[PDB]
């Protein structure tokens, strides 16, 4: 507004109205000047709010502020009290003083708000690791300063390794420090909380007396170590003692100590007396302390003891290798370089100060070692490349530049350069740089660095964008320069407070600090830092030193030949390996499969033990550790860990690689016969097979088997299989399996992720009125962690059950991670407990982040698990026991049941299905008929993806109506039943219709005949024997025999009111086809799904077909690109109703004793997400799937009772729609709804055009040869005119509908006519719907003649002059009837109107021309049908927005134009969409509603209107209380119009009746040049729905 | 607007932007411009421009 | 003390729900009428010198009558009633399936009332709360239906044993299997259970106390009673299968598993 009035200041026409723009200026500023003062009292009140009623003990710490604060509040308090009673913009501006007081307010705020952050800072800068904690934190931490508990969590921030302080009961003495391990150090002297009650004062202290109990505890380790140093023999019980009295940290720092000592006292004893007897001595002791450790660490030790000796030996593998190169190198004097180069630690007890008493030297660089506790860290193998490493980063440091490790990932940067920091003590902060770079602490970060001393190292510096990489870039800039300025000579450091300017403050730099940035080429740094930093190549790690260093640790005798097979094998598996996303050969993997060949190697030495232990034996661990293959274990170790990784395609290579590069050496499976037995038992309970290995089904068991392995293993695990490869059944099994063979209860609780949203999945903290909602897996992880009904005692896993994406996981990467802990906006931290275990299922994991994959297991379930014989075996067995009508009650039984004794006739349906089994066990073995014919199948294209598990679902299904269709006719003929005869020829003929109807039930008529050729070759049971016939066109009888399908269409007439309309469909072969497999796939409830070009008819007959049913209650849903869950939620809200049940919560259908079955017309239409899938379709998956879903407001499991789905689709090939999910498509059977064809649209047209003619009883026998013509030309139309030459040239029978309305409106107001009247009607109505779609003249030549050469074929001794003149004209502006008129005449009169036009409504001349009186012809024509919906396309300009527009004002037609907003949502549409059916339909107001391609830039919208098209109503537009409006104001205009209606469906109907008649669309649009939009050429939907006119260009 | 789809209704002469529909001012003209020597325009603009 | 408190009395017709009300009302003659009866209860603090009245609707036995529950309570005065399914024992054949059809019927009306799930989560586990604060004056084997509101079966006409036990041969294990089977139905609906007899009086000032008591917040001070046959008393939150497995002790021909019907 106040840029409008600013503009309205420089109008021309500004003059008159100035004095009152000038107020209204005035009082726009005011209301400016008030809100932008406003909106800052509020944030800052809103964020002391937040800080002073949070913490109690703020109150203590600033108690003036605290003083002003409650005094602000108070006023602040009633100023918006006042607001609210007057909520309005001028009556708040009308407050007296609301200005002055707001600023005041403002001015107090920020004074608080600044004393608050100086406050802040000066705590900060007492005690400055907390500048590594955020300002939330730091309150947390000072205002917690009495409940020391809640500090816990904060060191891991503050601190290197201290997880926590040991305190005394009373928390009154700091009595120690706790690493996450659990290693602990005591202070020699406790800090006293009680005399240093202040945070700072006592953190201060704590951190003193770390550095200071570290030192002293060194100095005695030291001290005790020299012993070892100077001993010939280690006792190992000493050794061990030695290394458990001290940190892991301390003892590795004791070892490098004695050995640098001892290796500097040799070196000075020798001389250049060329004596290398006290060298040979140094490398005597270290290899005896290496011997001592090996065989220490192949007994069985404590896990922190393990590190320690873990540690030991990669730090004595590397002095044994330093001693030996200097043995070699014949050095003999402790300063040559060769000894200088290589870090030497020098510790001088007798320094006072604690931080100058351990100097770690290497070459130049002299640091000192900082005594910063930092736990059981792992240790790095020094190879070569991390001794260059640490040699130039050194050089750098003493030089004051920073480092720069570059190359590539994986490759030991970061980690040597944590390692190097560990090395000298200083803390280290590792800074990722993947979008999870908190800018807003960097600098505080940066200050806290320099001013504690600390490194700081850049992983992946590349990564950062570009502003975030300039900034950062300035700061280390920054920060480099101010280091820099140490190593000048001039500048004494007697009084030398160097500083750098961080924040706009002078910080003080330490000199301990330093900067590293790891880099990835492909590149350079920052031309800021080039001078500045020193770059390594670290491009290749040396792999097999690693290995050996690794190997030699866990206690393998051999490790040279182990490390050098093992290493060329990853890489080996990395290149020849097909390149997958979860294969993982890096260094972290083959460290990881060592410490489990190294577990294993344990596990081995403790089972040899206790088996020769049972026996009469002598034991010793060295002994049985000697006679062992080393390769077996590692061998198995790498199969125990990759295999369960591998694709099937991939797991012979891994062999033949692991055959290569380990010879003679072969990985036998371990051998659970428990837990086989179990799994053999649960399949056999579950219908499930089994087999041994290398069986028919051990693939299977041995992938459940790996599973277990996994789940024993890790927390967490996923299946990442295709769909159908027995993923979740195999867990099933295995739950079920666990709980016989542990006594322990399974329970599972299966989620689908992206189905539910993630607030509600991890629950969403309110905005406002803070309480907390606990999401569907919080509530399901605090269920078990409270335990009300004993769920520890129980196994609990939880599967989620649906794709994997970033969003939804990244809450879920804390548990999946080693932490094992929940966190929660709300701030609750959920420990999982270990009953736990976060299961995944996914068909691909192609949008799954790595970081996700890294932490679960995995067991890829390749398709080639589950063959086809299991699947037969599993159905076979399903029928021979499950009796297929008893339904659910009865499923409750077969568990009563261990064998079901004495039930083998449980009921007649049981042996009539078992005996239908026995005569189809033939053709279903490994090489039978539906094998074959399943192979052959795969080969056919199908518009939808052909799965396997989805055809043989629908075979399955189809064979159950088969038999449910015998157990009929025996119920129908009681006297005698079916014999085995009859049962043997039915069911044999019935197997081929089904194998037809489920394989090439997708795909075109012509493929239909390829696959009955084939399958007429390879079986055996006869077929028809009529040749021009396709098989699919015959039905099986009850009796065995064929019969075709056309003896059971009825011939029917339709009535004269419903010629066009009768939306009961007429029966036609398809249909009959259709129907009878929508019964058979609705008798199991199985979810339909049928699919074909527009306009072929599957909604109709999907309808009719549903409606025919008694119990079926269709529920009419359309989907569109902005569906959602919630449309289905709230369609079960309105029909169905949840009630309460022993069993659980089930959702119900309110009327009892029917069916509710829900239509979705268009499945694919839903868009798919950023990760490539449909909410909804998850949504409905679960539902069919699991039979339930999660009440999300409830948290709980509801199940659906009589629910079911039926959809249907166009081709995904066509722009609009999308693919549906394999795991969706695995359940639905889909049908593909070819068009009629000759003979169905002779048949149905033939009808209409029999009730047509019923008006004029003379032309009665001229219908079946007119019927003909409408279909011959229309066929020959579909034959010469094909998308490929414009996409706009779609014909279907919706031609033909419009074609009978055509001639049905003309023919209606008509009291008679000559059959040549009828003809001349019919040739016009063919050039209105066909010749005007045309681009070309010649086409519409081509048109022109073979419409007379069809008219005169089918309508002989008709002259042709009369029948049908070439200027074909018809018009009802001349006379009331709708007859042909001439071209003079109508010229005429549309110039006059022309003439009349310019002065009414718009005043630009507009010529009348021989291609414009056409164009404003057809589109009057068109305005004229029923459901009439023109598509003018053609070239910019030519009269398209112009003639629309002159044709509506001439026929009286009110004109509305949609007005597109930016953000104008989809219930925006819709609510034009209801004023205007309003208008048109109650009002009776005929609308021209035109729409453009400007405004219909976006197609989400564009599929609402396809219902108004297709039906005149869009469902679901007046639900709520504008239903009850609707009916109101419909039953007035029907009462108005003079019927007298009572029922809403009645009412309804009539609506849409009117909205038939009086609603029309224009739609206007240019050729297809607009790829870049999203329309692209618009669906072809789109183009049947409405009557297409060329306006082409001027001639 | 580049087209001049004027609606007149009494004196008020709206043009549709938007949501909005605006009062065409006589005086209002319009210069586009292109910085940019290789552009494709749609058809749509090259009939609604000079 | 709180006004508008309400009870709901169910049962088959013939079993007393009037008669008990009445008598708890300390009137001679109650009006019996078919569909729904209405009376209030006097209630008197002696403690504080007030009183108030508790609301008392009793249905007719005919599921037909099951509408009119809409003029006894509504999504707003749930969480201030107190139900009471009357159990017949001169017809124990009748009492589960009296029991289970009314707590269906009450179940059918309260998912009707669209409570707002939050407000039902609350109710749902401030009862839980309410049942798991029970001591004698978490563990799970209890409250699978849940009802989520105070419940209390009332056995009525326990004098009528005496005719069980002398006319169709009823023994211990059969009333000990009548009353495990009530016991694991309180147990489902986390509630109470009392026996009771007009004609003999047992237990009317007992079964008053214990509907001011979880009405009121009256104190209660009588422990679970349940080694008198006929004037068996248990407050919900006292029992668990443990505690009814005891009453398996005397079985010699039925089984903890085997069905009511079958037995009784
Ligand atoms: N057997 C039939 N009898 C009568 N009309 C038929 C028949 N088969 C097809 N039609 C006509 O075919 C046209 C298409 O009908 P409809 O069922 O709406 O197609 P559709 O495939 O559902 N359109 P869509 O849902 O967008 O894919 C209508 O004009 C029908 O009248
Ligand atoms: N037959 C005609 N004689 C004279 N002027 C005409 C004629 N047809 C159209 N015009 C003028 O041509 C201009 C543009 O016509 P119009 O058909 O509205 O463009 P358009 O087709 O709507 N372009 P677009 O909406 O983007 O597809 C207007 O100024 C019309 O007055
Ligand atoms: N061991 C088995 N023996 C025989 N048939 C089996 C076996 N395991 C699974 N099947 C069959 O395979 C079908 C698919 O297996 P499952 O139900 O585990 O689905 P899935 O592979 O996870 O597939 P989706 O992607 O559809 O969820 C099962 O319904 C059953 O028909
Ligand atoms: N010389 C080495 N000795 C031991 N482990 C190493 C060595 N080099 C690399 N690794 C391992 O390889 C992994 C490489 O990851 P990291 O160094 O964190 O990032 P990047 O190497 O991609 O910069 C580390 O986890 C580390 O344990
Ligand atoms: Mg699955």
């Amino acid at each position: 507004h106040i840029n409008s009035v600013s503009a309205m200041k420089l109008s021309p026409y500004y003059k008159v109205f100035e004095e009152d723009a000038l107020s209204w200026e005035d009082k726009l500023n005011r209301i400016m000047a008030l809100f932008d003062v406003w909106i800052d009292v509020q944030r800052r009140w809103v964020y002391l709010e937040g800080i002073f009623t949070g913490s109690a003990d703020i109150k203590h710490l600033l108690p003036v502020e605290t003083q002003e604060f409650q005094s602000i509040s108070t006023e602040f308090l009633a100023l918006m009290k006042k607001v609210s009673k007057s909520p309005l913009v001028m009556d708040v501006l009308n407050i007296q003083g609301v200005q002055r007081s707001l600023e005041r307010l403002a001015d107090l705020l920020g004074e608080i708000q600044k004393a608050l952050g100086e406050y802040l800072e000066r705590e900060r800068s007492s005690f400055p690791r907390f500048y590594f904690v955020g300002d939330e934190d730091l309150l947390e931490i000072i205002g917690n300063s009495k409940n020391v508990a809640k500090l816990q969590k904060h060191f891991k921030k503050m601190f290197a390794g201290v997880s926590s302080i040991i305190l005394n009961e009373d928390n009154s003495v700091v009595l120690g420090i706790s690493s996450r391990e659990g290693e602990e150090v005591m202070f020699k002297t406790p800090v006293s909380i009680t005399e240093h009650p202040k945070i700072n004062e006592w953190l201060t202290l704590v951190e003193k007396e770390m550095r200071v109990t570290l030192a002293k505890l060194l100095a005695e380790s030291v001290t005790e170590v020299e012993i070892f140093g100077k001993a010939t023999s280690i006792d190992p019980n000493t050794y061990i003692t030695w290394i458990d009295k001290y940190q892991a940290q301390l003892v590795v720092l004791s070892a490098q100590i004695a050995w640098s000592e001892n290796v500097e006292t040799a070196l000075s004893s020798m001389g250049g007396g060329g004596d290398a007897a006290p060298l040979h001595s140094v490398l005597s002791n270290v290899e005896v302390t290496l011997n001592v450790l090996a065989d220490s660490v192949l007994m069985e030790q404590p896990p922190l003891r393990r590190r320690k000796l873990e540690h030991l030996i990669t730090e004595l593998v590397h002095q044994r290798d330093v001693t030996r190169s200097l043995i070699k190198s014949k050095i003999d004097n402790a300063k040559s370089f060769e000894w200088l180069s290589q870090m030497r630690f020098y510790f001088d007890p007798k320094q006072t100060d604690v931080l100058q008493q351990l100097s770690i030297q290497m070459a130049n660089a002299k640091f000192n070692y900082g005594f910063e506790y930092l736990g059981v860290q792992d240790k790095l193998v020094q190879t070569p490349l991390t001794d260059r490493c640490y040699l130039t980063m050194t050089q750098a440091l003493e030089a004051r530049l920073g480092g720069s490790p570059f190359g590539p990932a994986g490759t030991g940067k970061t980690e040597s350069v944590k390692a190097l920091g560990h090395q000298l003590g200083r803390f280290v902060l590792v800074f990722n740089c993947d979008e999870t770079f908190d800018f807003q602490a960097m600098g505080r970060i940066f200050v806290g660095l320099c001013q504690v001393g600390a490194w700081g190292c850049f992983d992946e510096f590349n990564r950062l964008e570009e502003r975030m990489l300039s900034a950062v870039s300035q700061q280390v800039q920054c920060i480099q320069e101010a280091l820099r300025e140490h190593s000048n000579p001039n500048y004494d450091k007697t009084s030398a407070p160097i500083t750098c300017e961080l924040l706009n403050k002078q910080v003080k730099v330490s000199p301990d600090m330093a900067i590293f940035i790891t880099m990835n080429p492909g590149s350079n740094l920052p031309d800021n830092l080039k001078k500045l930093f020193r770059s390594l190549a670290m491009t290749k790690p040396d792999r097999q030193l690693i290995a050996q260093v690794m190997l030699y640790s866990q206690g393998f005798r051999t490790a040279e030949v182990l490390a050098n097979k093992i290493v060329p094998f990853f890489k080996l598996c990395d290149e020849q390996l097909s390149s997958q996303s979860h294969y993982d050969f890096g260094l972290r993997a083959l460290k990881s499969v060592l410490v489990s060949a190294g577990n294993v190697k344990r596990e081995r030495i403790q089972k040899i033990k206790r088996e020769k232990e049972e026996r009469g034996e002598a034991v010793d661990e060295g002994e049985i550790a000697e006679n062992l293959p080393e390769q077996e274990i590692l061998i198995q170790s790498v199969c125990e860990t990759m295999v369960p990784k591998l694709v099937a395609e991939d797991i012979p290579l891994l062999f033949s690689l692991l055959s290569d590069v380990f010879p003679g050496v072969q990985y036998h499976r371990g051998e659970m016969t428990a837990l086989r037995e179990e799994l053999k038992k649960v399949c056999q309970e579950m219908y499930l097979t089994y087999g041994d290995g290398e069986e028919v089904g051990g693939m299977w068991v041995e992938k459940v088997l790996q599973l277990y392995q996994i789940t024993q293993i890790n927390h967490g695990l996923m299946m990442v299989g295709p769909s159908g490869s027995g993923k979740s059944m195999a867990w099933r099994v295995l739950l079920k399996a666990l709980e016989r063979l542990e006594g322990v209860e399974g329970v599972a609780h299966i989620i689908d992720p992206k189905a539910i949203s993630k607030d509600h999945l991890y629950g969403t903290l309110d905005p406002n009125t803070r309480e907390w909602t606990d999401g569907l897996f919080t509530h399901v992880l605090r269920k078990i962690i409270d335990s009300v009904r004993g769920e520890l005692q129980k196994r609990q896993w939880i599967v989620f059950d649906g794709d994997v994406d970033p969003e939804w996981v990244e809450n879920l990467n804390s548990v999946l991670d080693d932490n094992k802990l929940l966190t929660l906006p709300n701030g609750e931290r959920l420990s999982l407990p270990p009953n736990v275990r976060i299961m995944f299922e996914v068909q691909d994991l192609k949008y799954a982040t790595l970081a996700t994959v890294s932490r679960c297991g995995m067991v890829w379930f390749s398709e080639d698990v589950l063959s086809t014989d299991m699947i037969f075996n599993n159905f076979l067995a399903r029928l021979r026991s499950i009796p297929l009508d008893e339904g659910e009650d009865e499923a409750q039984r077969r568990r009563k049941g261990k064998e079901d004794e004495g039930e083998e006739a449980a009921s007649p349906m049981l042996q009539i299905q078992r005996d239908a089994a026995t005569i189809m066990q033939p053709y279903f073995t490994s090489n039978g008929l539906v094998t074959k014919a399943l192979e052959h199948a795969f080969q056919l294209e199908h518009i939808m993806d052909l799965t396997r598990l989805r055809c043989l679902g629908s075979l399955f299904s189809m064979l159950h109506q088969a038999c449910r269709n015998v157990a009929q006719y025996n119920a129908n003929h009681p006297d005698f039943p079916m014999q085995i005869e009859q049962l043997e020829r039915y069911i044999q003929r019935y197997l081929v219709y089904a194998i037809l109807w489920s394989l090439s039930g997708d795909s075109r008529l012509k493929m239909r005949a390829e696959l009955g050729e084939y399958i007429r070759r390879i079986t055996t049971v006869p077929l028809p024997t009529a040749p021009n016939i396709p098989i699919i066109d015959y039905e099986v009888s009850i009796s065995g025999e064929w019969s075709p399908w056309q003896a059971k269409v009825p011939q029917i007439e339709v009535e004269t009111h419903k010629v066009a309309a009768p939306d009961v469909v007429v029966p036609t072969l398809d249909t009959v086809r259709h129907e009878a497999l929508l019964y058979t796939w609705l008798a199991e409830h199985k979810p339909l799904v049928l699919c074909g070009p527009p306009g072929s008819g599957k909604t109709m007959t999907l309808f009719s077909a549903l409606r025919a049913l008694p119990d079926m209650e269709v529920v009419g849903l359309n989907f569109s690109s902005a569906t959602t869950p919630e449309l289905l939620l709230k369609t079960f809200d309105h029909y169905c109703e949840y009630r309460r049940t022993p069993n659980g919560v089930v959702l119900a259908p309110v009327q009892l004793g029917k069916w509710l079955v829900l239509f979705c017309d268009e499945i694919n239409l839903p868009d798919m997400d950023k990760y490539g899938t449909q909410r909804v379709i998850s949504f409905i998956r679960q539902m069919v799937e699991h039979g339930g879903f999660y009440r999300t407001s409830d948290q709980t499991w509801v199940k659906l009772e009589r629910i079911q789905f039926v959809g249907a689709c166009n081709p995904p090939t066509d722009p609009g729609r999308k693919p549906l999910s394999h795991r969706f498509l695995r359940h639905v059977p889909v049908v593909y709804v070819d068009y009629p064809g000759p003979a169905s649209l002779t048949q149905i047209y033939g009808t209409f055009n029999r009730a047509m003619l019923r008006l004029i009883p003379s032309l009665r026998t001229y219908a079946e040869p007119l019927t003909a013509a409408m279909v011959e030309f229309y066929t020959m139309s579909q034959e010469r005119f094909t998308q490929d030459t414009q996409p706009h040239y779609i014909y279907s029978p919706r031609e033909m509908t419009r074609w009978v309305r055509g001639i049905f409106e003309a023919l209606r107001p008509l009291e008679t006519l000559p059959v040549e009247g009828l003809i001349r009607i019919w040739a016009h109505e063919a050039l209105r719907l066909f010749q005007d779609r045309l681009v070309e003249d010649e086409e519409r030549r081509w048109t022109d003649e073979n419409i007379d050469t069809v008219a005169l074929k089918h309508f002989p001794n008709i002259d042709r002059e009369k029948a049908m003149s070439r200027p074909i004209l018809y018009s009802n502006w001349l006379s009331k009837d709708y007859i042909p008129v001439d071209q003079e005449e109508l010229r005429d009169y549309v110039k006059a109107r022309l003439k009349v036009f310019y002065e009414e409504e718009l005043d630009v001349p507009l010529v009348l021309f021989n291609e414009v009186l056409d164009h404003v012809l057809r589109i009057d024509r068109i305005f004229r049908q029923p459901q009439g919906h023109l598509l003018l396309i053609g070239v910019s300009g030519a009269g398209k927005t112009t003639l629309s527009r002159f044709v509506a004002w001439m026929n009286g037609l009110s004109v509305y134009q949609i007005k597109v907003h930016r953000k104008y949502t989809g219930e925006d549409f819709d609510e034009d969409l209801r004023t205007v059916l309003r208008r048109s339909g109650c009002k009776n107001e005929k609308i021209a509603f035109i729409m453009d391609e400007s405004n219909v830039l976006d197609s989400g919208f564009l599929e609402r209107m396809n219902t108004l098209l297709a039906n005149g109503e869009v469902p679901g537009l007046f639900e709520g209380d504008e239903y009850a409006t609707l009916m109101t104001q419909c039953k007035e205009g029907a009462q108005k119009e003079g019927l007298m209606l009572d029922s809403h469906e009645e009412l309804y109907k009539w609506f849409t009746s009117q909205v038939i008649r009086n609603l029309h669309v224009v739609f206007t649009m240019n050729p297809s040049s607009e790829g870049l939009k999203d329309r692209a050429a618009t669906s072809p939907a789109l183009f049947n729905r409405c009557v297409l006119n060329w306006f082409g260009d001027w001639s | 607007v580049l087209n001049r789809e004027v609606r007149r209704t009494g004196g008020r002469v709206l043009i549709t932007l938007g949501d909005q529909d605006i009062d065409l001012s006589p005086s209002f003209v319009i210069f586009l411009s292109t910085r940019d020597p290789t552009v494709e325009f749609p058809p749509d603009l090259c009939s609604r421009v000079t | 003390l709180p006004s508008g408190k309400n009870i709901l009395v169910f049962g088959e017709d013939g079993s007393g729900k009037t008669t008990l009300m009445t008598k708890l009302q300390g009137a001679e003659h109650g009006k019996k009428g078919r569909g729904l009866e209405y009376l209030y209860l006097s209630v008197h603090d002696e403690d504080r010198d007030d009183h108030t009245r508790c609301n008392v609707w009793i249905l007719d036995g005919d599921l037909y009558h099951k509408g009119l529950l809409k003029f006894a309570v509504s999504a707003e005065s749930l969480p201030e009633t107190l139900v009471i399914f009357v159990a017949d024992m001169s017809r124990p054949w009748t009492v589960m399936e009296s029991l289970q059809k009314w707590a269906s019927v009450l179940r059918e009306h309260i998912d009707k009332m669209k409570i707002p799930p939050e407000k039902m989560r609350e109710l749902e586990r401030k009862f839980v709360k309410d049942f798991q604060d029970y001591m004698e004056p978490l563990g799970d084997n209890v409250l699978t239906h849940n009802l989520g509101i105070p419940v209390l079966v009332v056995c009525t006409k326990c004098d009528a044993v005496s005719v069980l036990e002398k006319e169709h041969d009823y023994r211990d294990e059969h009333l000990d299997f009548i009353q495990s089977h009530l016991r694991r139905f309180c147990l489902q609906y986390g509630a109470a259970l009392i026996y009771t007899s007009v004609k003999e009086e047992k237990n009317l000032d007992l079964l008053y106390k214990y509907i001011v008591h979880k009405t009121y917040g009256f104190h209660f001070t009588t422990p679970a009673l349940v080694v008198e046959k006929d004037a068996v008393f248990i407050p919900a939150g006292w029992d668990n299968e443990k505690k009814i497995a005891i009453l398996h002790e005397n079985f010699t021909t039925v089984k903890p598993e085997d069905a009511y019907e079958d037995f009784i």
